[PDB]
């Protein structure tokens, strides 16, 4: 019911404005617009209520005009990167409904740090082998991961995660290569390559 | 004030789940209690609400006919029961107090609707001017697991990465910590993994 920009971005110290538009049955006709902040992996918190009142630093503010509302964040901080949801009471549907949400990102490029762990001795004794390629501290989120055993691309047994957000506003990710002990011992080296903005970091382990 | 919710649950498609939401101080009844779900990667979805003292409930049209919101002013506990579960209902359900705007939210209860079965993890040690050691929490289901180091005494250099849903349907996670190399001989590093869905807890020592 309420439309929100999918994402907004700004550098530290800038003023950002997130919009929330509806019709005459919700934002129009008087019904107030609440604004909630959800940090990565947490429950929402009440930022603004009643269009302009705070429970919340003074940096956050809200305004309402016609069938639109806007949340202004002045002096953007790293702690502000988060999902912002506008909520309003729809009179036709009769209920409090949220918006799509806006992912506020606080912006400098950064190449990844990669760490490759070979299979554990216990894991090999458990008839299992798992190589672990951990990537951390890279911005933006985009990242590619490829595996090679003795230079030949390995494509079966690869499980990689989508770039998640760190607590430092950067990104991290992880990739896993599953093998049987005999497969791991039958090659002389395995390697993971992490590509990011044209720069690739390649790590290698050997039995 | 604090709103505490029941533990995460695994249910099969078609069954019914009931999440609780108890108060820890306040006039729980004179306020309203809203129930809001959030699926992985999606936004919030207002499921419904209830004013306990009066006993009056409201349900969004979407979940109408399937969701039952009840409240006890004596125990000061709200309940949200969802029946005829589906794979799409898999989500985190929050309860939020609001005077009758939600200002007090709960921790959220993860409800996973899948025909799979709960399983505990296998915790393997990842052995190493900076060394890096860690723990691999493999082959567990469902989310989430929690990882600490030295029972919480070690937080410097800790990074617990997101899990990955392997092709086997089981998740696998890693948590690493970077430490001085010289301390590897003297200090002891132990990762404490806890998977409450399967009620498993393992303290695994990472040795060079």
């Amino acid at each position: 019911v309420l439309t929100q920009p999918p994402s907004v971005s700004g550098a530290p110290g800038q003023r950002v404005t997130i919009s929330c538009t509806g019709g005459n049955s919700n934002i129009g006709a008087g019904y107030h617009v609440h604004w909630y902040q959800q940090l990565p992996g947490a429950a929402p918190k009440l930022l603004i209520y009643g269009d302009t009142n705070r429970p919340v630093p003074d940096r956050f503010s809200g305004s309402q005009s016609g069938t639109s509302a806007s949340l202004a964040i002045t002096g953007l901080q790293a702690d502000d990167e988060a999902d912002y949801y506008c909520q309003s009471y729809d009179r036709s549907r009769g209920g409090w409904f949220f918006g799509g949400g806006t992912q506020l990102t606080v912006l400098p490029k950064a190449a990844p740090s990669v760490t490759l762990f070979p299979p554990s001795s216990e894991e090999l004794q458990a008839n299992k082998a798992t190589l672990v390629c951990l990537v951390s501290d890279f911005y933006p989120g985009a990242v590619t991961v490829a595996w090679k055993a003795d230079g030949s691309p390995v494509k079966v047994g690869v499980e990689t995660t989508k770039p998640s957000k760190q607590s430092n506003n950067k990104y991290a990710a992880s990739s896993y290569l599953s093998l049987t002990p005999e497969q791991w011992k039958s090659h002389r080296s395995y390697s993971c390559r992490v590509t990011h903005e044209g720069s690739t970091v390649e790590k290698t382990v050997a039995p | 004030v604090q709103l505490v919710q029941s533990g995460a649950e695994v249910k099969k498609p078609g069954s019914s789940v009931k999440v609780s939401c108890k108060a820890s101080g306040g006039t729980f009844s004179s306020y309203a209690i809203s129930w809001v779900r959030q699926a992985p990667g999606q936004g919030l979805e207002w499921m419904g609400g209830i004013i306990p003292i009066f006993g009056t409930a409201n349900y969004a049209q979407k979940f109408q006919g399937r969701v039952t919101i009840t409240a006890d002013e004596s125990t000061s506990t709200a309940y949200m029961e969802l029946s005829s579960l589906r794979s799409e209902d898999t989500a985190v359900y929050y309860c939020a107090r609001s005077q009758v705007g939600m200002d007090v939210w709960g921790q959220g209860t993860m409800v996973t609707v899948s025909s799979a079965s709960t399983k505990g993890p296998s915790v393997f040690p990842l052995a190493p001017g900076t060394a890096a050691l860690g723990c691999l929490v493999k082959d567990y289901f469902p989310e989430p697991v929690t990882v600490s180091w030295n029972s919480g005494a070690l937080t410097s250099g800790v990074h617990t990465f997101p899990a990955v849903l392997q092709s086997s349907g089981l998740y696998s996670l890693s948590s690493v910590v970077t430490v001085p190399s010289s301390s590897l001989g003297t200090q002891t590093y132990i990762c404490n993994v806890n998977h409450k869905p399967s009620n498993t807890k393992v303290d695994k020592k990472v040795e060079p």
